[PDB]
């Protein structure tokens, strides 16, 4: 492949293990889901343009909608758990452990 | 070297992403999403996406980022630790810029690396097409045929974005 | 009185004046007196590559009429 | 060649920014029944001048900031955007030409709400943060009907080129057809850009307005200058939109001269309007977006979808 | 490369003014003063605006093609659509409003 | 006057249009001598 | 699908941009139309146990159009072949070229 | 081109631009406010 | 009735926004199935030529396509210049 | 079956709900004077705000 | 068939450098003026120069 790919690939990496290994506050994470998303807009839009698919030429933007409308759900949540208990730290949201 | 604009922009953007995944505070996190969103509009935009590189710019940075901003204040930061003086964060982001440099450094070289994938290394450019002369954007014509052509796609997404507005309501009530 | 008002307002209408004016003059100066050529799509740039290429010295804004037939 | 072409937009934007603020304060004056600046300079002409020098040499506040790279990011953003948003306006030929150029100008000034935040952030205070969100509450509000009602416009334009805004208008000015939008649109850049009724960052149900509250700020002439470059260039863009002025290409300065009157006598507005009505709630301004703007800004919407349909009047692609 | 180069310009001198503006006052060399995470409390209200302003411009984001949308050959399926969107968009301020998702009274 | 202005600018792209497809066939010809003179002139020289 | 409700109905939800050969806005074609559609012709009702085997030649071609990973690997040789004699002095590039 | 007259024209410089650009913190505590108020209004605007 | 105009008045006096503004929507989805001047609109959509029109090999029997542009038969654009 | 790395687990509440005591605090406190100190100058308003 | 696209060209243009070449240097100079080379901007020249090729063509 295009040498684009190796970084556009990369990215989407880096992102996934930095959503993978959280530290401490929740939004930290989503923001790597966030990230996760922006890699895959720029590598659906690259595989996309650059084959000249012109009806796909709209995947890109349901992509980010979706992904946006996702995210507002993810923000709304860790608002609740932010009223909880005063803060984001994932590890406040441990009682299902019993 | 501007015939590798987009390869450059590219190590750009991982070196945002290496950013905000090292997880330093939310502040500078959305710093790094940021940039990283504006160096990844301008590679989309050097393939002749012009629309979709500018939804970015408006939708991504300009809607979603601004709300995680907004909400950061609110909910989660108000003050940052410095970047980069944690151990975690500093040796996480160390070894991304690392592992990046070696990988520019290898497919720069031998003009190929291979990961998972096989990538070459001749420059993005090589790929292009080398036929354009008609009187429109292909992209603006694909993007215009979702009302045409995406019916079914406009409803589904419609209602989605509808039953977001619901749920979120729901959601923050509390009651 | 009021017309006093008036100085600011020209001062302020000739900084705004300036930079049409400017990019206006200095449009045709170097696109040999005419306006600079709009290509906002391919088949618009596909001619001026042609005519950067048919004018001989590399410049799409030297245009070559029927001199050139024969 | 280009390099000139920029230093001739950049540095006529500074002065009149400048010179603004003496024209306000001018007229401003003179519907208070006084005069305003007229000692600094045959009628207040070294005024603007006088404020800059003066400004630049004072001493920095207190307290430190926050974030110092926060502090330090929030101005140049801020300044940087205002500069870059004149980049595409066709006057009558624009400095970049741009074929998505009103979209560009939608996504750069959807950017400017970062500086009002990074700001906030950086104040170092809790209430002063909590203006900076209401601040942008109100921005990305009338965010929303700015880019519908541009939306709406263009339906009759046929493209995102800012200088097909001005064949649109070839016969007439899209205000008589659109006035209902331009209404709206006109309130929505005067809540947009946070002037006067719609000024709460400088008014009196802040956190933060109390005389005696301190927060880290600064440079205030750098954020001020900024907010004057965005009301012209508003209003530029209002004229172009609404007032579209006839072009030669033969003669392409009548259009400059004319188009510059149209910005002038908006931007005048302006300070007519700060100069006119009490400032609204910040509930009050919400109500004003959501419950009225909105919803008639849908339906116009909706109205300017089907117009060109059913006459068949539906504009070009090119 | 015109469009790169100017916004390095923008971008230059707005540095170089907030520098400079930072710098200049030094030259005064004035006297010393000696002198001088959580919830904010947030309200949920201001919480609700910024997410209403996300989804709306979401769906502005599926608008912003309708001048081109216009130019095809299906035009009344291509106006079905597009009524469609901006009546759920209206569906959306209605829902909000007749929940009170808009008031600003605790 | 939208109207007539935007049925009158409708006219005014297809005469635009036309033209393009009255010139597309020498552009067409044109394009396809350069492609095969490039690509003959590249492999002269991967021969060498 | 796992129902296939389109074909029953004849209602056609997604199919329409499935593949890159489909009806275009504007007849744009894609830049493999022709490797997709002599590959979707091949291996049309055979399945694709049969298609894996007997379409190998038309998948092999739609797969190096995609992603042109031999037209590369032809063009690095060149290339690498050419700056090696440019080092020895042992070629000289043409008038054209340069 | 001595120090002195460089040094004596910048002090004119800005001590023209402070003198010229004085902006008040007025502090109304009793009466004198009002008459401070009547410093501002039309007759003298201090403004000017 | 006189229940609905007693109604259309209590909204028209209290809530003039939105009467307005449904009233504008109900326009817009009302007018083009009514509008004799929709039919010309995709008319014109299918009028402009994005793309050369590729020529037919003449078989020797179509009666009805032309040999040359200017040659009478094919679609005509009489009733664009008139409208 | 008991271990010593569950000792501390107890069982859940049992209607499911655990009490709010982290953190409830929403009433800001704002010594309140005016924009401008022009007219009003000295008066001080200590005020308690929700939202 | 692209040479013989390219011989009917030249002998088209030699028929206008034959008999129309002023009327038509006219006209394509004022189109060479516009930046979008626009058709509505330069009637008056086109009139001239389809008057000269229906009179002498
Ligand atoms: C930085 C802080 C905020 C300022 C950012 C300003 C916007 C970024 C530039 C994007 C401009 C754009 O999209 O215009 C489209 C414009 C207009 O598109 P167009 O389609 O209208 O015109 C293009 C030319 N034609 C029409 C002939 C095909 O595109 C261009 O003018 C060409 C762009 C060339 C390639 C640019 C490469 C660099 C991109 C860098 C992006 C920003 C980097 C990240 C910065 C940090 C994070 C923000
Ligand atoms: C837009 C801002 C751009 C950047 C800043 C401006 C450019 C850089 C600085 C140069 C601008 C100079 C402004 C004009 C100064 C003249 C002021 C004036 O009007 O004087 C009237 C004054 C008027 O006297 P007055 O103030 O006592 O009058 C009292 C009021 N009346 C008369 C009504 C009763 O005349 C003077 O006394 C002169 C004062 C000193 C002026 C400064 C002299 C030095 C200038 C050269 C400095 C060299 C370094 C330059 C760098
Ligand atoms: C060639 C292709 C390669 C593709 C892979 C690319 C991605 C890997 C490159 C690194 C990019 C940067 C990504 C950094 C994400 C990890 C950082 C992180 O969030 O870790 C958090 C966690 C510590 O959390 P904390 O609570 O703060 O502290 C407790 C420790 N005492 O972390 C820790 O406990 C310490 C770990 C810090 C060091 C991180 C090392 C990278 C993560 C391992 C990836 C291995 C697989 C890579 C392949
Ligand atoms: C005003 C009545 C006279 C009409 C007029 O403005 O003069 C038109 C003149 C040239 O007309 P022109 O716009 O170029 O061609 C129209 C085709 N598009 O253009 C000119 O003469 C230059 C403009 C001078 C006249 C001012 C017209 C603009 C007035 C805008 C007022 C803004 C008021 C804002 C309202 C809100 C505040 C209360
Ligand atoms: C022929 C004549 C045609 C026109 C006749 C129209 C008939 C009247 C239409 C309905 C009028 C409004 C009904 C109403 O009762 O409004 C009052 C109420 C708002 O009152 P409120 O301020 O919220 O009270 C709180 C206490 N202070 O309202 C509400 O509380 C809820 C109202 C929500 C409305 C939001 C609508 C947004 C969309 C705008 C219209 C765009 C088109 C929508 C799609 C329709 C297509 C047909
Ligand atoms: C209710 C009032 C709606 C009236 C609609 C009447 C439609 C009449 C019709 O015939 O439909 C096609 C219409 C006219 O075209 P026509 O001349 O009939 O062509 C005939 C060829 N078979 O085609 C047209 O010209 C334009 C059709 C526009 C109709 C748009 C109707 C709105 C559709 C969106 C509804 C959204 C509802 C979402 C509600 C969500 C609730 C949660
Ligand atoms: C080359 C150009 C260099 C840049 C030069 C910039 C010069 C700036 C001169 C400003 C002249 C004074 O202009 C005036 O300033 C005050 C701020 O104190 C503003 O005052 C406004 O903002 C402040 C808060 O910021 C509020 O307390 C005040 O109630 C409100 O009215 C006025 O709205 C403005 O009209």
């Amino acid at each position: 492949m295009s040498m684009v790919y190796m970084n556009i690939m990369m990215a989407f990496t880096v992102s996934l293990v930095g959503l993978l290994m959280y530290r401490s506050h929740l939004m930290s994470s989503l923001l790597c889901l966030e990230g996760m998303m922006l890699s895959l807009f720029v590598m659906a839009a690259l595989t996309i343009l650059n084959s000249h698919f012109t009806l796909a030429s709209m995947m890109p933007i349901i992509l980010l909608v979706f992904a946006a409308c996702e995210a507002a759900l993810g923000l709304s949540l860790l608002v609740m758990v932010s009223n909880t208990y005063g803060t984001d730290y994932v590890q406040n949201l441990n009682l299902l452990q019993c | 070297m501007m015939l590798y604009i987009v390869f450059i922009l590219s190590v750009i953007f991982v070196m945002g992403f290496v950013g905000f995944s090292s997880k330093p505070s939310p502040i500078y996190g959305g710093l790094g999403l940021i940039v990283s969103g504006g160096v990844g509009c301008g590679i989309v935009l050097n393939f002749g996406g012009s629309f979709l590189g500018l939804m970015v710019f408006l939708i991504y940075l300009g809607g979603m980022m601004v709300v995680f901003g907004y909400t950061t204040a609110m909910a989660t930061e108000q003050y940052p630790e410095i970047w980069l003086s944690n151990k975690a964060v500093l040796g996480a982001f160390v070894t991304g810029l690392l592992m990046e440099f070696f990988m520019v450094y290898y497919v720069l070289k031998d003009k190929e690396v291979e990961v998972v994938f096989e990538f070459n290394g001749l420059g993005d450019w090589v790929i292009y097409d080398t036929g354009d002369s008609g009187f429109f954007s292909e992209e603006a014509m694909g993007i215009a045929a979702l009302y045409s052509y995406g019916t079914w796609l406009v409803i589904v997404t419609g209602w989605s974005l509808l039953i977001g507005v619901v749920v979120i309501m729901e959601i923050t009530r509390g009651n | 009185m009021w017309f006093e008002v008036l100085p600011g307002i020209a001062v302020m209408g000739v900084c705004l004046f300036i930079p049409g004016m400017a990019t206006a003059r200095i449009h045709r100066f170097s696109n040999g007196g005419k306006e600079k050529r709009v290509a906002h799509y391919p088949y618009q740039w596909y001619l001026m590559e042609r005519d950067r290429r048919v004018s001989g010295v590399n410049r799409s804004y030297v245009s070559k009429g029927l001199e050139n037939i024969d | 060649m280009f390099m000139i072409n920029i230093l001739m937009l950049i540095i006529p934007i500074l002065l009149a920014v400048a010179f603004l603020t003496l024209v306000e304060r001018k007229v401003l004056g003179y519907m208070q029944l006084r005069k305003g600046p007229n000692v600094v300079g045959p009628y207040g002409l070294l005024q603007p001048i006088a404020d800059a020098i003066k400004l630049f040499i004072k001493e920095p506040l207190r307290p430190a900031t926050s974030s110092a790279s926060m502090f330090i990011l929030a101005p140049i953003m801020a300044l940087g955007l205002a500069l870059t948003m004149w980049i595409p306006l066709p006057m009558p030929y624009p400095l970049i030409n741009m074929n998505l150029g009103v979209l560009f100008m939608l996504a750069m000034s959807s950017l400017a709400v970062y500086s009002i935040l990074w700001s906030g952030w950086a104040s170092n205070s809790k209430y002063a943060l909590i203006g900076a969100l209401r601040a942008v509450a109100q921005t990305i509000s009338y965010e929303v009907t700015l880019a519908i009602i541009l939306l709406s416009v263009l339906l009759m334009s046929g493209s995102f080129t800012l200088s097909t805004l001005i064949t649109t208008q070839e016969q007439m000015w899209l205000i008589l057809p659109a006035w209902p939008l331009a209404m709206m649109w006109f309130i929505s850049t005067l809540a947009e850009t946070n002037r006067a009724p719609f000024d709460l960052t400088e008014g009196e149900s802040e956190l933060v307005s109390g005389f005696n509250v301190e927060y880290a700020a600064g440079p205030f002439a750098l954020f001020f200058m900024a907010e004057y470059a965005n009301i012209i260039m508003m209003n530029i863009f209002t004229a172009i939109l609404f007032l579209g002025t006839s072009h030669n290409p033969h003669m392409p300065e009548l259009y400059t001269i004319n188009f510059t009157i149209k910005s002038l006598l908006l931007t005048m507005s302006f300070l007519w309007i700060r100069a006119s009505y009490p400032r609204f709630r910040y509930d009050q301004l919400m109500h004003l977006l959501w419950k009225n703007f909105l919803p008639l800004t849908l339906a116009l919407c909706m109205w300017h979808v089907s117009l060109p349909i059913l006459t068949s009047g539906i504009p070009p692609q090119t | 490369m015109n469009l790169m180069l100017a916004l390095l310009t923008n971008f230059t001198l707005a540095t170089l003014l907030v520098i400079i503006a930072f710098w200049l006052p030094q030259l005064n060399v004035y006297s010393e003063k000696t002198s001088p995470s959580a919830r904010l409390p947030f309200s949920m209200k201001f919480f609700l605006v910024a997410i209403t302003f996300l989804l709306f411009d979401l769906e502005i984001a599926l608008l912003l093609p309708l001048p081109w949308a216009s130019q095809t050959a299906n035009l009344n399926t291509m106006l079905t659509m597009a009524l469609f969107l901006i009546i759920l968009l209206a569906v959306s301020l209605a829902y909000e409003w007749t929940q009170k998702g808009l008031e600003w009274t605790e | 006057s939208m109207m007539k202005w935007n049925r009158e600018r409708r006219r005014l792209q297809i005469e635009d249009f036309e033209a393009r497809i009255a010139l597309m066939p020498l552009l067409q010809a044109e394009k396809d001598r350069r492609v095969l003179q490039m690509l003959r002139e590249n492999l002269e020289e991967e021969a060498t | 699908p796992f129902f296939d409700v389109q074909k029953r109905l004849g209602v056609d939800l997604d199919r329409w941009m499935t593949i890159q050969s489909a009806e275009q806005p504007h007849k744009i074609p894609s830049r493999c139309h022709a490797f997709e559609k002599e590959w979707i012709e091949c291996a049309h009702g055979i399945g694709s146990i049969r298609a894996e085997k007997e379409c190998k030649i038309e998948f092999e071609d739609f797969r190096e159009c995609l992603l042109r990973q031999k037209t590369m690997k032809r063009l690095h040789a060149i290339r690498r072949q050419r700056e090696k004699l440019i080092k020895e002095g042992k070629y000289t590039p043409p008038p054209h070229h340069s | 081109s001595r120090g002195e007259y460089v040094v004596a024209k910048l002090d004119d410089l800005i001590n023209w631009a402070r003198r010229s650009s004085l902006w008040p913190m007025t502090f109304g505590l009793a009466c004198c406010a009002v008459e401070m108020m009547h410093m501002a209004a039309p007759r003298y605007d201090m403004d000017r | 009735a006189e229940r609905v105009a007693a109604f259309l008045k209590n909204v028209w006096a209290k809530e003039p926004v939105l009467v307005a503004s449904f009233a504008i929507a109900g326009l817009a989805v009302i007018l083009p199935t009514l509008s004799p001047y929709t039919k010309y609109s995709l008319m014109i959509n299918r009028a402009t030529p994005y793309n050369y029109p590729v020529p037919l090999r003449d078989d020797g029997n179509m009666p009805d396509v032309p040999s040359h542009p200017q040659d009478p038969q094919g679609p005509s654009l009489e009733w664009l210049k008139r409208l | 079956y008991p271990t010593k790395e569950t000792a501390h687990w107890k069982p859940p509440p049992w209607n499911d709900v655990d009490p709010p005591k982290d953190t409830l605090v929403s009433n800001l406190t704002l010594n309140f004077g005016p924009q401008h100190p022009a007219a009003h100058g000295v008066l001080r308003l200590v005020m308690e705000l929700s939202g | 068939e692209g040479k013989l696209v390219n011989q009917c060209a030249l002998e088209f243009f030699r028929q206008i450098k034959r008999h129309c070449a002023e009327p038509f240097t006219e006209y394509w100079t004022c189109i060479d003026y516009s930046g979008l080379q626009l058709f509505r901007r330069c009637r008056k020249q086109q009139a001239q120069f389809d008057e000269c090729v229906l009179d002498k063509l």
